């Protein structure tokens, strides 16, 4: 559309990494922050979702 | 002694490594125990 | 820095030959040395 | 006895602190001195600085002027051991001249690695002999009578390593066809340590094929009661799974 | 079509086999042109073996039952006197790329 | 096929290495750096009138040692972004000017600082 | 009363507090919840091997202690 | 041009690390990386070298070098956590060589230089290791033609 | 600069403190009290078993037994995943 | 009697704990210091500290002066026994100077290992002789008049160890064909201990090899109804296989 741009997966993961960890802990896919960071560095499909 | 410690809450003579007694002056070397970032803000002078 | 109790501090006054007087703290358990430098002019 | 060469200096940490100089003992001395020699022994020969050793002996509050204390402990070690076996660099202390078999800990890692290699190769007799030699290494409680939270740290670390080593020993005993001494050891260890889930899973596995079912599930019920009283949670799913397949009595793992 | 291979004496696709006139990546390129048919749902492992001087073709492959090569005249590699080529080709059934 | 490839041109930063003489994030692809926000960028943000976005791009997201860590904590915990402080590069400027025998002092409405 | 029945169905079989024989019999078949036993009909537990009438009577008295009944009973 | 392997190229990327005897002590290349799962070190050799042909990804380990000593100021929380779990007695820091972000490839060749051997080395260092990783980059979005 | 503070490290430290307080509150009150002093978690100074045997009044045998029981209970794998990744 | 060496100090833990010196018993004294001596004796020469000994022996609730109590108990042991046997090491105590074959436990393990080696080598008579001499070292109940939970734990452990030794002797005696005493001893064990079903499986083997058939099926029905009434689980597939092999009149077992 006029107001949309397409970021890559790696770019959007590295830009929005702290928000991704916050939502992962909120969605309890990881038990705490360190495990969320471990999954983000590993890069599982739940992180992309 | 003048600018401040290079580590965090340590002094020059190797003593006073602990954080509890912060804000005191070492007797052996005179280095104030404080953060390492104070060396970004503390200046001396040269007497000509 | 939360809940940490600082060591008790005492005030020892040092006077130089030029009359400069300054206040700097010492620890209670630390020994008090009679020899020190001057903050203003560096005199004894 | 076959590895007792001439001039051999043997050091031991798995049991208490002792020194064997070609068959005769050496007075290791004070409990803090024992802890110092052990702390030098755990580091496989670092030059470790004076402040690090001071922290290792005592921790958060070592007396202020006790650097000379550690100095005279080093003097004690130097006069009770060889002059050249201990050498100092830049204020740090370092024990060298340690050949193969001098330290029981190095022999322990060597035997563990050899047992792992034999398990990878599928051999059973040599691996059983290696872990039989390994279980003769520890003598009582590790680091007998040494202060320092550091010493507590390697104490609990070596205890946990011993727990996994005996878990592997009991597991290969079960898979090779040994059950009687296996259930004896498992009962003795659960008497010693009542809150290990893995050893009680090993109890279930061992009693499941040795002809014992009632007391196995009685011990399981006791485990459930104690774990609900002290933790109030549910045990690991692998346990419940192991008890489950047990219940339908599959003869597949015979 | 072939979806995975394995050559004895080779640990990665960027090295070369001792005794073939071209490298392993050119062999990868030649394998991609090899068309086969397989009724088995499960992956099936073929075998390729050739020794001595000559010119290994697709006909020299050894396919099991239910797997056959349909372009046996395709050139795969060229072996000199010291050529060793043992190769376990895996075929899988699928669609697209 | 040119060597200006896409597999190496991609580069992104959340929080990486920082420069030493000044507390801005450093630069470079191999060093996990941040893209430079130049002068004309600041002119464009002045032109939009977006004071807050420009102010946070200049203080929160770089060269505020008491700001970056607090903001990361606030984001991970989920609370709101804290108020910005003073960039460390301005303090470097003050310490530089104060050493050329220039009596540079910041005074507020009530008095000195 | 929805929360009460949900809590009653969500409790595991360890809270039943009955003999080891019936507990082992029900865990052998894979039943690990009270509601799973509730959903089972009479022929479901009357066909269990080594399950006498004493075990059925003890279970019935147990559920009667908790106040609920069987299915189609 | 993707399925026929028309526009693709081999890209060999080189990055190395060396072992040096600093003031605290010499770092060593080894296997026993601290505080890490055994699965991470599944593709290492005995001397701490990744196998030739091991598939690597971002953040994976190539050569295991352990820093001999870092400054130890343990908080009571970390002290009690160490008491709970038990920590290795040699105090080492994980500064081993890892693959940078956004990089994949096959380890196609390793070169190891040693001071104890006859090979020449710069002063101070003792072990130098070179690891080549190669990827077959295919054409994709954003490539410049 | 190695002396630069990493925001991830500080977040990990404060979350470790919060989770340690939470798991201390999870245990029993007396066990929490005795572990709070053994490593001196509450203050900056750890205390020995003889040091706490006067204010609370138990033998060395019993205080070290309940201490080791607390270490064993925290060593159970249930209360491990909340701390194993925290190292 | 052939190994009664002069000057050898022997100890016994398979029954009541006593100290023997040249065939003459020693005044052990209080049962509590007997419990301490058994705690040091059961380790087969392995050392221990005072703290772990007190925790294992005296349960959760020691009195306010346990250290003086264990010190004076060890002192009394030092008077009654040889000074060199009891030694101080890092604040802990241990039993040393134990000769080979003097301790009944170490002799029992050595004879069990020798019997296992002879069974692996096919020497059944030597193995049964060695483990019958080892079974003669038990003086009735283990740890008579010995208090403490540690005493109960090793009492259970040694009881099940004796039971499994009797079980393996029984099955190789059944293999040897001497079923006359084996049937009576199996019936006595099943009357005494209804928990270890391997003993009843050996009873099935003995009944099938003896010749009687109907009584074996009656015993099978009794075992089935007890495992239904007190356990309720299905029989083991191995037990079912043995039962159907007995019912099919397999000539291989006979
Ligand atoms: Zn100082």
């Amino acid at each position: 559309k006029l107001h949309q741009c397409g970021l890559p997966k790696a770019m959007a993961l590295e830009l929005f990494k702290p928000f991704v960890m916050k939502r992962l802990v909120d969605l309890n896919h990881a038990q705490n922050i360190k495990s969320a960071k471990r999954m983000v560095e590993r890069g599982r499909t739940v992180v992309y979702d | 002694k003048i600018f401040g410690p290079t580590r965090d809450w340590e002094c020059y003579c190797g003593k006073y490594k602990r954080v509890r007694f912060k804000g005191i002056i070492c007797e052996r070397c005179g280095v104030e125990v404080t953060r390492a970032k104070v060396r970004r803000e503390r200046m001396g002078h040269i007497e000509l | 820095d939360r809940g940490i109790d600082l060591a008790p501090r005492q005030a020892v006054e040092y006077a130089c030959e030029k009359g400069h007087r300054f206040e700097m703290p010492f620890s209670v358990e630390a020994e008090i040395p009679p020899e020190w430098e001057c903050k203003v002019c560096g005199a004894q | 006895a076959e590895e007792e060469e001439s001039g051999a200096l043997r050091f031991g940490v798995l049991g208490p602190v002792r020194a064997w100089r070609d068959g005769e003992t050496l007075a290791t001395g004070s409990p803090q001195q024992r802890a110092l020699l052990a702390a030098l022994l755990l580091r496989e020969g670092r030059t470790a600085t004076a402040g690090e050793l001071i922290d290792a002996l005592w921790g958060e509050e070592p007396p202020s002027q006790a650097l000379a204390a550690v100095r005279t402990y080093a003097s004690r070690l130097r006069k009770v051991l060889d002059p050249g076996v201990l050498v100092s660099e830049s204020g740090g202390y370092a024990v060298r001249g340690l050949a193969e078999g001098a330290l029981d800990l190095a022999r322990a890692q060597d035997l563990a690695s050899a047992a792992e290699k034999a398990r990878s190769a599928g051999d059973l007799c040599h691996a059983r002999d290696l872990l039989r030699r390994a279980l003769d290494l520890w003598d009582g409680e590790v680091l007998a009578g040494v202060p320092g939270p550091y010493a507590q740290t390697q104490r609990v670390r070596l205890g946990e390593w011993r727990l996994q080593l005996l878990e592997t020993r009991l597991d290969m005993d079960l898979d090779q066809g040994c059950h009687a001494e296996a259930v004896s050891e498992l009962t003795a260890l659960t008497a010693a340590h009542p809150l290990r889930e893995r050893l009680r899973e090993l109890l279930m596995l061992a009693l499941y094929r040795s002809g014992r079912q009632a007391e196995a599930l009685a011990v399981y019920a006791d485990t459930r009661r104690l774990l609900a009283d002290e933790l109030g949670v549910d045990p690991r799913p692998g346990l419940q799974e192991l008890q489950q397949r047990i219940l339908q009595a599959d003869p597949a793992l015979a | 079509a072939v979806t995975s291979i394995r050559i004895d004496g080779v640990l990665h696709e960027f090295t070369t086999v001792p005794g073939v006139k071209e490298d392993v990546t050119d062999l990868i390129l030649n394998i991609k042109q090899l068309v086969v048919s397989s009724e088995h749902d499960e992956p099936v492992v073929m075998y390729l073996r050739k020794q001595g001087p000559g010119l290994v073709t697709a006909a020299d492959i050894a396919p099991p039952a239910g797997v056959e090569v349909h372009n046996p005249d395709l050139v795969l590699a060229t072996l000199n006197g010291k050529g060793k080529l043992e190769m376990e080709l895996t075929v899988e059934r699928g669609r697209g790329y | 096929k040119l060597h200006h490839l896409v597999d190496d041109k991609l580069h992104a930063r959340s929080t990486g290495p920082y420069s030493m003489i000044t507390q801005q994030p450093l630069g470079g692809k191999a060093q996990f750096g941040g893209q430079r926000f130049g002068e004309m960028e600041v002119w464009a943000l002045e032109a939009y009138g977006a004071a807050y976005a420009l102010q946070e791009l200049l203080t929160i997201k770089s060269d505020d040692v008491t700001g970056r860590v607090k903001v990361y904590e606030a984001i991970v915990k989920g609370e709101n972004i804290p108020e910005p402080g003073i960039p460390e590069s301005f303090k470097v400027l003050i310490k530089e000017m104060q050493s050329l025998c220039l009596n540079v002092e910041v005074l507020s409405s009530d008095g000195m600082s | 009363t929805d929360a009460a029945l949900a809590a009653d169905l969500a409790l595991p079989i360890e809270e039943l507090e009955l003999t080891v024989r019936s507990y082992n019999c029900l865990k052998r078949e894979g039943i690990h919840s009270v509601g799973e036993l509730v959903a089972r009909s009479e022929a479901d537990l009357l066909d269990i091997r080594n399950f006498g009438a004493k075990s059925i009577d003890e279970v019935k008295a147990k559920l009667a202690g908790m106040g609920l009944a069987l299915k189609d009973s | 041009l993707v399925q026929d392997d028309v526009l693709s190229s081999i890209h060999i990327e080189e990055h190395e690390v060396d072992a040096r005897d600093t003031k605290l002590g010499p770092e060593e290349i080894t296997r026993d990386i601290p505080n890490v799962s055994e699965e991470v070190l599944a593709d290492l050799d005995e001397r701490g070298i990744i196998r030739i042909g091991a598939e690597v990804v971002a953040g994976d380990i190539l050569v295991g070098k352990v820093t001999p000593k870092g400054e130890t100021e343990l908080t009571p929380e970390e002290r009690l956590l160490r008491a709970i779990f038990g920590e290795k007695a040699r105090e080492v820091r994980d500064t081993s060589l890892k693959v940078p972000h956004g990089e994949i490839g096959k380890v196609i060749g390793v070169r190891v230089f040693d001071r104890e051997e006859g090979d020449e080395l710069p002063p101070g260092v003792n072990q130098l290791v070179r690891v080549y990783v190669a990827q077959k980059r295919k054409i994709t979005d954003g490539d410049k033609l | 600069d190695s002396e630069a503070v990493v925001p991830a490290d500080a977040v990990s430290f404060t979350l470790l403190q919060e989770q340690l307080h939470s798991v201390l509150d999870t245990l029993s009150e007396r066990e929490a009290g005795v572990v709070s002093m053994r490593f001196g978690l509450t203050d900056g100074q750890p205390k020995t078993l003889d040091e706490i045997g006067k204010v609370y009044g138990v033998t060395r045998e019993r205080i070290r037994q309940i201490e080791s029981k607390t270490m064993s209970k925290l060593r159970h794998p249930s209360r491990s995943q909340v701390l194993r990744d925290y190292l």
